[PDB]
DNA sequence: AAGCAGTAGAGCATGC
DNA sequence: GCATGCTCTACTGCTTCGATATCG
């Protein structure tokens, strides 16, 4: 049933009257946290997991497109301490995409203001770079810039 | 002296500190101002302007336990709205959490006694607020709906009916009878004897038939048992024989076909009165769709044999080219072929001897894709005889 | 409410006769509406600029609002002053102006009724801050909209009422249709002319109310007293120079670093002392050492005996003088005692002498109380705060010294001649009213970039004297009260 | 200084 | 008698604005 919600906040946010966007951007995205963590059968599961994660239209790309304003934080705030709990209902099968989300919380700490969101990007770092331990994965992030 | 106790009363009252001791002076205020409500002697005039001077100094300065407070007076108190309408209807916007659920239970107990309801709920957005998913105030608000309806125009009623039925994907059996009884109502209530006066008082008579019958496959027994009981009244479908098969074709509705056989013959035998033996068959229709395709497919045939007494020959080329004209509705307007009811309209139809013409363009479209096809190949080979 | 703020709407009247030039050649009132409105958003943009404002047309041909009713339509949401929306409100002058209004909307229709007050009420129901007062000017001429209906008047009483239920307070600007007051019409159980006060008696203030510190006074070691230390006089300037990066109009946020001992790399403030040079011998301290040596005493104020008011001479003072006050937050029923020693201080005359470190570390300074009671008349005429006033003292270096050593005598002939001068020069001081040449520059010469009208408004200087109004109310006697005991003659 | 929210040590009702 | 379902209000912490010591 997902992907109407996704296309319909992507879509309601170029224009006036930000807080409007903010409202229904917090209404879709309780209903995406309510409607993708209760679905069970694995195969689907895999189907959530490739249908939010496209590389034109999707959470990522939605978090990257509006980080230019001050009206998009609750929304913000709650993707960004939902994917925490998103990379506990999966595992390691997330390790295709995971240098984007590297950069994408980079990004949202080093260029946002307000820590009431700069703590959970760190919260999204620290959960990732915990899991994924010292191993041929560990040479996409170029830790020697990160220090 | 009496002046001294109720103005302790309400002075605690005053007391804005515990959930415990306001929420039970308002409680039992609302009890005491009931029963000497009742008791119209005296000693009302005053308690009512202390608690009402009391609740416009709370007003100003504090508004949560104002709401609260108001609310929980006159959950047993109706007439203590009346010095505060435009005072709620001011500060519904805005509000969240469930202190939006007290206002609208507040407005609840003052949609009777008031003139020009609509303008204001419609300025309040209030299709934003039946559009939340928390349960109880999309219980109330369609119970204030229930209330505001009967006042209304038309031109209104249009916009209020068009957000309301998008509640066939709702939980709670009693937010659904709510929407299955306000649609009760203006389906029975717009019967329209030769009025004609609109195209939207012709509107919503259509989009409250289209629920009206999509709500016989809910997912609960007795609300549908609530439905069956209503449409084996009178009034709705006849009850000599063969009017409620006449009629029975127009509640169709392609999101229910599935049931459609098994509803059919249990409307059909409804009107039943060596007696054991025909309700085992309607136990057993409705799991089994083989045997009800061949109950209807035989009852049909035995009602159509013994009316050639009865309805004769003028009346019998108006009947048959209406259900000619039906039978090709049906097949025209389905989108989710079900075979055993293709086979069952397309093995009625190949045998009486003014149906065999049926729609020779449609029939091998349905054939094709229903995958049935040796019933419309003999369909086509005897209407291609005589 | 300390962070709460006050809304306005600005309803103007647009149906027959306000567009009239009342058949003169001097101006329409309309314009003078528009005179006003633009007045009050270019004051209250540097003035109280956090103020929730909103301008509402009634009774025109095509109507824009959230409600869809007629002859209703608004230009500006309940908002922020905007210099965009001011840039688009002043294109509503002249002749051209009129015609713009004319062909964007017009104007006339059977007007507005109840149903204007109604498109207030909810404009005020929406927006979700904290409101205190919730005042509409009106801009309106007539003195009966109903003039052939009774039912239209009842209505529009009972809609007052139930406005006046929640307390929406109205009071309209009534333009100069006889220039005063002859028709008093029963335009009067609704609401409970000047102008010129709207118009140019409000150029650039502030507006604030907080209490700076929240202390206490010990008597003895266990007398404590809470009191709240208010600033009277807060010595203002201008707001703070932002930094731009050039083409696409945004800030910099710029960073600092410490380095390089002659080998690259960055440094931690972690390994980083404080110290001090004599010559050779360097004296070094870490940072808590250099914050640790100036602590002497616990935050508060200490009480040190008492004096009379007589020692303390007005050459005395080094502070702008603060203010305090009790309040019952802290230590509960402190202003009956503050009551009563205020009693018997204006009483008996007496100021207390204290110790005061006011954050909390800080080397003392010796204050003087002094005691101080209100003022008021019938006109709730609150001019004097009822408490203590703290005059501060110098200690040991400020006193300097002079040579000392002159002293020559005069002759009382000119004592009569200087009461003749100061006579005509004589005036009671002020009550207000020396306003600020920089800042009035200032801030008009922002505004000629801000609205860009023509040019800087050259800011009219006010600390000059009037020479000429000197040298006519003194006369000729300037030359003999120079050489009448005294001739230069080179 | 005002104020604004949200965590969290701290208890109650419950299962194996 | 030990490990969970379920409320709970005081504590602390960040933001907003305003005021004061500081090297130049």
């Amino acid at each position: 049933g997902v992907r109407c919600s996704l296309l319909r906040l992507q879509e309601t946010l170029s224009a006036a009257d930000r807080c409007g966007a903010a409202l229904a951007g917090h209404q879709l995205i309780r209903g995406l946290g309510q409607e993708c963590v209760l679905s069970s059968s694995p195969a689907v599961l895999a189907l959530q997991t490739s249908l939010v994660f496209s590389r034109d239209f999707g959470l990522l790309v939605f978090v990257r497109k509006s980080l230019n304003s001050i009206e998009f934080r609750e929304c913000r705030e709650e993707i960004l301490k939902f994917l925490c709990i998103f990379l506990e209902k999966m595992g390691q099968k997330i390790a295709p995409y995971s240098v984007e989300i590297k950069n994408t919380c980079t990004s949202v700490y080093t260029k946002d203001r307000a820590a009431k969101c700069k703590i959970p990007a760190l919260d999204l770092l620290i959960k990732l770079l915990q899991t994924f331990r010292s191993s041929r994965l560990m040479d996409e992030f170029k830790i020697g810039e990160l220090f | 002296q009496s002046s001294e106790y109720f103005q302790a009363l309400v002075n605690n009252m005053s007391f804005v500190r515990y959930k415990e001791v306001y929420a039970a002076a308002a409680e039992v205020l609302g009890l005491i101002l009931r029963y000497v409500m009742e008791r119209k002697n005296i000693l009302e005039e005053s308690l009512c302007e202390l608690v009402a001077k009391q609740l416009k100094q709370h007003q100003n300065t504090m508004e949560d336990k104002f709401i609260v407070c108001l609310n929980k007076v006159t959950k047993s108190f109706p007439p203590l709205a009346d010095r505060f309408m435009n005072a709620v209807f001011f500060l519904l916007p805005k509000f969240h959490g469930v202190l939006k659920t007290l206002c609208l239970e507040v407005v609840l107990c003052r949609v009777e006694g008031m003139t020009e309801l609509y303008f204001q709920l419609k300025s309040k957005d209030f299709v934003q607020v039946m559009r939340h998913r928390d349960d109880e105030r999309q219980k109330v608000c369609l119970d204030i709906i229930y209330k505001m309806m009967p006042k209304l125009k038309p031109v209104e009623l249009r916009e209020l009916l068009n957000p309301v039925v998008e509640f066939v994907s709702h939980p709670s059996t009693t937010c659904r009878e709510q929407m299955y009884n306000i649609l009760m109502w203006i389906h029975d209530n717009y019967r329209d004897p030769e009025s004609e006066t609109d195209n939207d008082s012709q509107e919503i008579f259509k989009l409250a038939k289209d629920v009206l019958i999509q709500g016989l496959i809910d997912e609960n027994p007795g609300l549908q048992l609530i439905i069956r009981n209503f449409w084996s009244h009178e009034t709705r479908l006849p009850s000599n024989t063969l009017d409620r098969l006449l009629a029975l074709n127009s509640l169709y509705s392609p999101k229910i076909e599935v049931h459609f056989l098994s509803l059919a013959t249990n409307f059909l035998l409804e009107m039943t009165s060596h007696s054991s033996l025909i309700t085992p068959l309607q136990a057993v229709a409705q799991r089994d769709p083989i045997i009800a395709k061949q109950l209807f497919s035989s009852l049909f045939s035995g009602i159509l044999k013994e009316m050639d007494k009865f309805k004769t020959l003028s009346e019998k080329n108006n009947i048959t080219q209406k259900l000619l004209q039906d039978f090709n509705r049906f097949l025209n307007t389905t989108f989710s072929f079900f075979p055993p009811f293709v086979s069952c309209i397309q093995d009625i139809s190949c045998q009486h001897a003014a149906l065999l013409s049926l729609d020779p363009a449609a029939v091998s479209a349905g054939c094709l894709a229903s995958l049935q096809q040796p019933v419309g190949i003999r369909l086509l080979e005897e209407a291609l005889l005589r | 409410k300390y962070s709460g703020r006050d809304s306005l709407i600005f309803l103007v009247d647009a149906s027959k006769a306000m567009f009239e030039s009342q058949s003169e050649d001097e101006l329409t009132p309309f314009d003078m509406s528009i005179q006003c409105i633009q007045s009050v958003y270019i004051s209250k943009i540097i003035s109280s600029d956090r103020d929730l404002l909103a301008v509402v047309f009634y009774g025109t041909e095509k109507d824009k609002n959230s409600v869809n009713f007629k002859n209703i339509y608004v230009l500006q949401e309940l908002d922020n002053p905007g210099a965009k929306r001011i840039l688009e409100l002043d294109q509503f002058k002249g002749q051209q102006g009129q015609k713009r209004f004319q062909d964007m909307m017009g104007h006339g229709s059977d007007y507005s009724l109840s149903e204007v007050l109604w498109v207030c009420a909810n404009l005020f129901s929406d927006v979700q801050f904290k409101m205190s007062h919730k005042r509409i000017m009106l801009f309106t001429n007539e003195d009966n909209p109903h003039g052939n209906d009774s039912a239209k008047a009842s209505r529009a009483r009972t809609k007052a009422g139930d406005l006046r239920d929640t307390g929406i307070f109205l009071d309209l600007m009534h333009l100069k249709k006889p220039g005063g007051f002859d028709i008093s019409l029963f335009y009067r159980d609704i609401i409970s002319s000047k102008l010129e006060d709207l118009l140019r008696k409000v150029r650039a203030k502030e507006t604030r109310k907080r209490a700076l510190s929240r202390l206490k006074l010990k008597l003895n070691k266990d007398i404590v007293i809470s009191v709240g230390i208010y600033n009277l006089v807060q010595k203002a300037l201008k707001p703070p120079p932002i930094k731009l990066y050039r083409e696409t109009n945004e800030p910099v946020k710029t960073k600092t670093r410490t380095f390089n001992t002659s080998t690259g790399g960055l440094l931690l403030p972690s390994d980083t002392k404080r110290s001090q040079i004599y010559g050779s011998r360097q004296i070094i301290l870490e940072k808590e050492e250099t914050e640790e040596l100036k602590r002497f005493d616990d935050p508060g104020l200490m009480l040190m005996g008492f004096k009379p008011l007589v020692l303390l001479k007005k050459h005395h003072y080094l502070r702008p003088s603060l203010f305090v006050y009790p309040e019952e937050s802290l230590v509960i029923g402190s202003s009956t005692l503050f009551s009563a020693l205020l009693i018997k201080c204006l009483e008996k005359e007496v100021a207390a002498l204290c110790r005061y470190t006011p954050r909390r570390n800080i080397p003392p300074y010796f204050v003087a109380l002094v005691p101080q009671e209100e003022e008021l008349d019938d006109q709730k005429i609150q001019v004097t705060p009822p408490g203590f006033q703290l005059v501060f003292l110098p200690f040991a270096d400020d006193k300097r010294k002079m040579p000392f050593t002159e002293k020559i005598m005069a002759t009382p002939e000119q004592v009569g001649k200087m009461k003749a001068i100061v006579e005509k020069l004589r005036f009671t001081y002020r009550s207000d009213s020396f306003e600020n040449p920089v800042l009035q520059q200032h801030f008009r010469n922002l505004e000629a970039l801000a609205l860009d009208l023509m040019e800087p408004e050259q800011a009219v200087d006010l600390t000059l004297p009037k020479v000429e109004a000197m040298n006519k109310r003194l006369g000729s006697l300037v030359d003999e009260f120079k050489e009448l005991v005294y001739p230069p003659d080179y």
